[PDB]
RNA sequence: CACGGGUGACGGGGAAUCAGGGUUCGAUUCCGGAGAGGGAGCCUGAGAAACGGCUACCACAUCCAAGGAAGGCAGCAGGCGCGCAAAUUACCCACUCCCGACCCGGGGAGGUAGUGACGAAAAAUAACAAUACAGGACUCUUUCGAGGCCCUGUAAUUGGAAUGAGUCCACUUUAAAUCCUUUAACGAGGAUCCAUUGGAGGGCAAGUCUGGUGCCAGCAGCCGCGGUAAUUCCAGCUCCAA
């Protein structure tokens, strides 16, 4: 504190109360805009169509070609560069399937060799991609 | 080999009976029946079997004791006069009936469409 | 609305930090030591002595003749004194903070069998709790967590219903006799 | 492109499992590394080696 | 800091994280408030602007002979839709009480069962003995080796001893059942009656092992690994965390 009066509450409140929107976690979560931005809308999880797969190449030094989906939702409508997770789990995912998307962990943002992708992909039409990727499962056709 | 004790007697006069938790030991055997409860109960405390009435046992971990409540009345008309009818069904001098409980309701909105008289007609 | 408790309480507590070298050391002595089956068994102790100690620091925090600090300490030494990990002339509130998690361990009821050497090893006596050879005061103990009382220490012998005691035989000395008296005739 | 999707996948070789003997497991476990740890070994001088060393 | 606006705000007792301070949540069984699709109005009645009461308008929707009639599950079960997201169209007034002209009747309030890995507590998946071995406090021996009063561990080596999980008569439980506890008879040596979930470069405990791939597939929350000897991919073995 700065001003150490006896009866200075609202003052140090108001203050604290003004600077704490410069925090860029609590202006983040106090602010509709960044819900707004949020595909997901304050979810965790979300299904949606498979329209088109897409092959991204990667950034700097790491040079690669990582597997995308382009999810379109269903609670909302918003189109999402969902990322594969696993080695050859691109070949379980067809055209026009229900799967469900999550985030990555980094709380909405790009990860590592990826650029612009912050999802991925957990379920293949009410089957999961580790399942599949371990061979536990099939795929109900 | 089975033993009966009796604690917290009580002597209820306003419902004119006697009242104890029976604590039976049975070491070698399972749980014994209400039956043989009943008949020793009767050979203790002098009286015929009729009027007790045990229930509610719980039987102890290791299996070397229960614990159950019993009441012992003056006679059967006491006994009918303040015993619950499902008690009394439970050993036989009692019947309940067997109209079931969703086809009474059924019944009695049946019942309650119609109007007068032919509210007996309805049922059946 | 209905009728029920709702009233439920972690016993354990993990501890911050998941990869300790010497904490793992620690718990892998104490597991080897003492017979145990998990590291939640050390993780329960441990938050059981911390209760103790938190209620200690909170006595000690308290000044001297008041009267809730002196039911508070007489009642918690007479539950110190009554699981048998303090001593009896040992009993002041300031000696429950040097208590320790090996002083705890020794008053269970898988230790006291083996201590009173009724079993050949820890986890023997363990498997004798499991299969209820056992009884504490005419009662069949058959969870090895029992916290033995220091007056319900002398009363550990062998139950009833146990071959090992006096009664009847297991199913593989039935099943031996019985294959015995077939093949004999 | 996406046409080499499950390459590598595909072209390892299929190694079958070994048949193993069943793991002890729970308090006969952490009995059986206690005693894997502690009361077999003895100190010896230089760096000790780790439990999955190998050379 | 009025007024206005937003609330992904019913308020509180309280919940989680917690040194001391705080921060976040509280629709949720207890108290008070509001409401029965959206408003508005009224009869009865001590008490209602009541909706398992009516009267009109709007949205939705049933039958009709085309004149007309009837509806309000944000109650209990259940169905559709919406979804990342949530149970049985069961049994009973026996426990708790509530109402009635009342000791007798009724209660989808409530109680008990079916699903249930939200979560919390306890807690099986082996132990012992004998052989071979690998070693430690003694005695002896310069070392090599030896005796066992004392040991500790390992090895699909062998041996009986003890038990559930299950099967299942019988009590007990209960309104009637179910489950727990008890109890006969069965039930275990690869005790196949087989425990998985993640990782092994560092953070962060744990192989510079083997084969393939060769900036490709992929791994990687951060740094980074892969460009033909990969401690980081894909498989086997081994090990590590719970
Ligand atoms: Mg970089
Ligand atoms: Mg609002
Ligand atoms: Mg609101
Ligand atoms: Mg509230
Ligand atoms: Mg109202
Ligand atoms: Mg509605
Ligand atoms: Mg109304
Ligand atoms: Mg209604
Ligand atoms: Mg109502
Ligand atoms: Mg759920
Ligand atoms: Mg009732
Ligand atoms: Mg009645
Ligand atoms: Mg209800
Ligand atoms: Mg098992
Ligand atoms: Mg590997
Ligand atoms: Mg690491
Ligand atoms: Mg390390
Ligand atoms: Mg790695």
């Amino acid at each position: 504190g700065k001003c150490r009066g006896l009866r200075t509450a609202r003052k140090l409140r108001s203050h604290r109360r003004d600077q704490k929107w410069h925090d860029k976690q609590y202006k983040k979560a106090h602010l509709g805009t960044a819900l707004k931005a949020n595909p997901f809308g304050g979810a965790s999880h979300a299904k949606g169509i498979v329209l088109e797969k897409v092959g991204v190449e990667a950034k700097q030094p790491n040079s690669a070609i990582r597997k995308c989906v382009r999810v379109q939702l269903i609670k909302n409508g918003k189109k999402i560069t969902a990322f594969v997770p696993n080695d050859g789990c691109l070949n379980f995912i067809e055209e026009n399937d229900e799967v469900l998307v999550a985030g990555f962990g980094r709380k909405g943002h790009a990860v590592g060799d990826i650029p612009g992708v912050r999802f991925k992909v957990v379920k293949v039409a009410n089957v999961s991609l580790l399942a599949l990727y371990k061979g536990k499962k099939e795929r109900p056709r | 080999t089975v033993t009966i004790r009796t604690r917290k007697f009580m002597t209820n006069r306003l419902l004119q009976r006697k009242q104890m938790v029976i604590d039976v030991l049975h070491p070698g055997k399972a749980t014994v029946p209400k039956t043989e409860i009943r008949e020793k109960l009767a050979k203790m405390y002098k009286t015929t079997p009729d009027v007790i009435f045990v229930f509610g046992f719980r039987t102890h971990f290791g299996g070397g004791k229960t614990t159950g409540f019993g009441m012992i009345y003056d006679s059967l008309d006491y006994a009918k006069k303040n015993e619950p009818k499902h008690r009394l069904a439970r050993h036989g001098l009692y019947e309940k009936k067997k109209t079931s409980r969703k086809q009474r309701k059924e019944r009695k909105n049946r019942m309650k469409k119609v109007r007068g008289t032919a509210k007996a007609n309805v049922g059946a | 609305p209905v009728a029920r408790s709702w009233v439920c309480r972690k016993t354990y507590v993990t501890p911050r930090r998941p990869f300790e070298k010497s904490r793992l050391d620690q718990e892998l002595k104490l597991i080897g030591e003492y017979g145990l089956r998990n590291k939640r068994e050390v993780w329960r102790v441990k938050f059981t002595l911390a209760k103790i100690r938190k209620a200690a620091r909170e006595l000690l925090t308290l000044d001297e003749k008041d009267p809730r600090r002196l039911f508070e300490g007489n009642a918690l030494l007479r539950r110190l004194v009554r699981i048998g990990v303090l001593d009896e002339g040992k009993m002041k509130l300031d000696y429950i903070l040097g208590l320790k998690i090996e002083d705890f361990l020794e008053r269970r009821l898988q230790t006291q069998v083996f201590k009173l050497g009724l079993a050949k090893s820890i986890h023997h006596a363990r498997v004798l709790i499991r299969q209820r050879h056992i009884r504490v005061r005419k009662q069949v103990v058959n969870i090895p967590s029992f916290i033995v009382r220091l007056d319900s220490q002398k009363h550990i012998d062998f139950s009833l219903r146990s071959p090992y005691g006096g009664g009847r035989p297991g199913r593989v000395k039935r099943k031996n006799a019985k294959k015995g008296q077939g093949g004999a005739g | 492109s996406l046409a080499r999707v499950g390459k590598v996948r595909g072209q390892t070789l299929k190694v079958a499992k070994q048949e193993k003997k069943k793991k002890r497991t729970g308090r006969a476990k952490r009995r059986m590394q206690y005693n894997r740890r502690f009361v077999n070994v003895v100190p010896t001088f230089g760096k000790k080696k780790g439990p999955n060393a190998n050379s």
